[PDB]
């Protein structure tokens, strides 16, 4: 029975062989598919795809040197049956889910010992991909524009957002030996750039999914998947330079704090037609227009801040004192009671917890600056520094580490939140009303480990660093083998 | 030696399983590629029904 499976796949690798594809004998080898009872049903559809892949994997084995001549043929089918097939409303999305759900199905019955290779399956995938990125090629334009074209093009985002899912499927952490092959097809030259500019930012979703998955590995055969990480958000910093400015909370998060020189890439980025002054040349940021600009942060860090969105929001209105005492006993709460983690970072300060409350304040103190003449968001007696400066006090060692480390983070390009918590800082620093070393130790120690790594140092931390000497207010700390950078600059 | 049962085994049903989600007719786009035409073409094929 599946031996005539193949023989009509057979008939179809020997036909395209030797025959240029665009060829329309093609879509009637197809239309002749049908008038047959082999594709007549859905079961025998994916059966017929099923059985395909199989023997090319096959034909791939014995042989000594590059064979893609069987699985490049595949490819070709797999998109010519998602133009030229008429698709139902909703159908046309399950067909392509469908096969993708058949494709990563053999690899993992690849993958279980039964001389498993994984240059032939990325094959297929960087095909589809090729052969796709051909189709959508001007708005389908390539197609008869009989508004079968209008089905394709709403069908373009949901391509690569369903594609990226199946290709998480595959992530390192599921198969160590794919790891490399999978870093290769996420920088694909058909893959990451184009999702990255497409319409309004709605592939950004899944390409973070993507992301995460990379981290949350590297949180040895990781050494091929770091050293792929750096060369994606280097492209991406040099192409699209906003994804990693907006989704920069999303992407902290599930960062290992280990990693500084990835740190830095992304809080260095900048938008495109941007240009910045000299940092390390010496005030008066009022001057400068574009640090009045507001961020752009793609996911607003409320959604995880759950229940203390009141209070937290009610203390950024009017400082309760009262209400100051029930924020940081949920801190406390969620750090020891309950949330317990496990080994290492055991009763951990919940790093995306602290980061979203640093976060919002510095929002909230935006919009609190587009308003009402802007004059009274820079204080010492200020609502929105009095909250980040009380949580600092009240707050643990290691909750203060965090509460820092956050605030020194939203230092990036020249914006609003880089020139607000830089005053912060700096207020902070000269702060009285302290009972003071420990802190200063904590704003240096979270500090220094920013410009220690190799460059590109980031704009924030390079104007905070000279204004620190401009200020006049050196290596007096006491605390200062650390005397040793003071020599370096 | 396992009976039946196996990592390899369990897969390949897996994807039987999914061949059977959904039971749909493949509708071929008839509008389309100049009918009669198709007619008049070989049989391009070494199939046999039952």
């Amino acid at each position: 029975r599946t031996e005539k499976f193949y023989l009509v796949f057979t008939e179809w690798v020997k036909l395209l062989q030797r025959v240029e594809n665009n060829d329309v004998i093609t879509t009637v080898f197809i239309k002749q598919l049908v008038e047959k009872g082999v594709i007549s049903d859905t079961d025998n559809l994916l059966t017929f795809v099923k059985s395909s892949l199989e023997l090319s994997v096959s034909s791939f084995k014995e042989s000594d040197p590059e064979v893609f001549i069987a699985i490049d043929a595949l490819g070709s089918l797999i998109i010519k049956l998602l133009i030229l097939q008429d698709f139902k409303d909703d159908t046309r999305r399950d067909y392509i889910n469908a096969i993708f759900s058949v494709i990563v199905l053999v690899f993992a019955k690849d993958h279980s010992q039964e001389t498993f290779n994984e240059r032939p399956y990325f094959r297929l995938f960087s095909n589809i991909l090729y052969e796709w990125a051909t189709i959508r090629t001007h708005n389908f334009v390539r197609i008869s524009d009989s508004s079968t074209r209008q089905e394709l093009i709403e069908f373009d985002s949901v391509f690569y957002n369903t594609f990226s899912g199946y290709l998480h499927a595959l992530q390192p952490f599921a198969f160590p030996g794919f790891s490399f092959a999978w870093v290769t097809l996420l920088s694909h030259r058909m893959l990451l750039p184009i999702m990255l500019r497409l319409p309004n930012k709605i592939g950004w979703e899944k390409l973070m999914l993507l992301i995460i998955d990379l981290f949350k590995f590297l949180d040895d055969a990781v050494s091929v998947v770091y050293k792929g990480t750096l060369r994606i958000i280097l492209g991406i910093s040099n192409d699209m330079p906003s994804f990693l400015i907006e989704n920069h909370y999303e992407l902290m998060n599930n960062l290992p704090p280990t990693y500084f020189q990835l740190k830095n890439v992304i809080l260095s980025a900048i938008p495109k037609n941007m240009t910045v002054p000299n940092p390390y040349d010496v005030l008066n940021m009022e001057d400068i227009p574009a640090c009045k600009e507001l961020p752009e942060v793609f996911f607003d860090p409320v959604i995880d801040l759950h229940s203390l969105k009141k209070p937290v929001d009610n203390y950024l209105r009017i400082p309760s004192n009262s209400l100051l005492r029930t924020i940081l006993s949920a801190i406390y709460k969620d750090t020891y009671d309950i949330k317990k983690g496990v080994g290492y970072d055991f009763l951990s300060v919940d790093s995306k917890l602290i980061r979203a409350i640093v976060l919002h304040v510095g929002i909230e103190a935006g919009i609190e600056y587009k308003r009402t003449s802007s004059n009274a968001v820079f204080n010492t007696k200020s609502s929105y520094y009095t909250l980040l400066f009380n949580l600092i006090q009240n707050g643990s060692i290691e909750m203060k580490y965090q509460i820092i480390l956050s605030i020194v983070e939203q230092l990036r390009y020249p914006n609003i939140h880089t020139y607000w918590f830089s005053f912060v800082l700096m207020n902070m620093f000269k702060s009285d009303e302290w009972n003071k070393l420990e802190v200063q130790e904590i704003i240096l120690r979270n500090f220094l480990k920013r410009i220690i790594v190799n460059k590109p140092h980031t704009w924030g931390v390079s104007v905070f660093f000279t204004q620190l000497i401009n200020n006049n207010d050196l290596l007096d700390l006491p605390f200062v083998e650390i005397k040793l950078i003071l020599q370096q600059l | 030696y396992d009976a039946l049962g196996n990592a390899v085994d369990f897969l390949d049903a897996r994807l039987h399983s999914l061949s059977n989600y959904q039971k749909r007719p493949i509708s071929i786009k008839s509008n389309i590629i100049d009918e009669e035409t198709y007619k008049k073409y070989p049989s391009l094929f070494s199939w046999d029904k039952i």
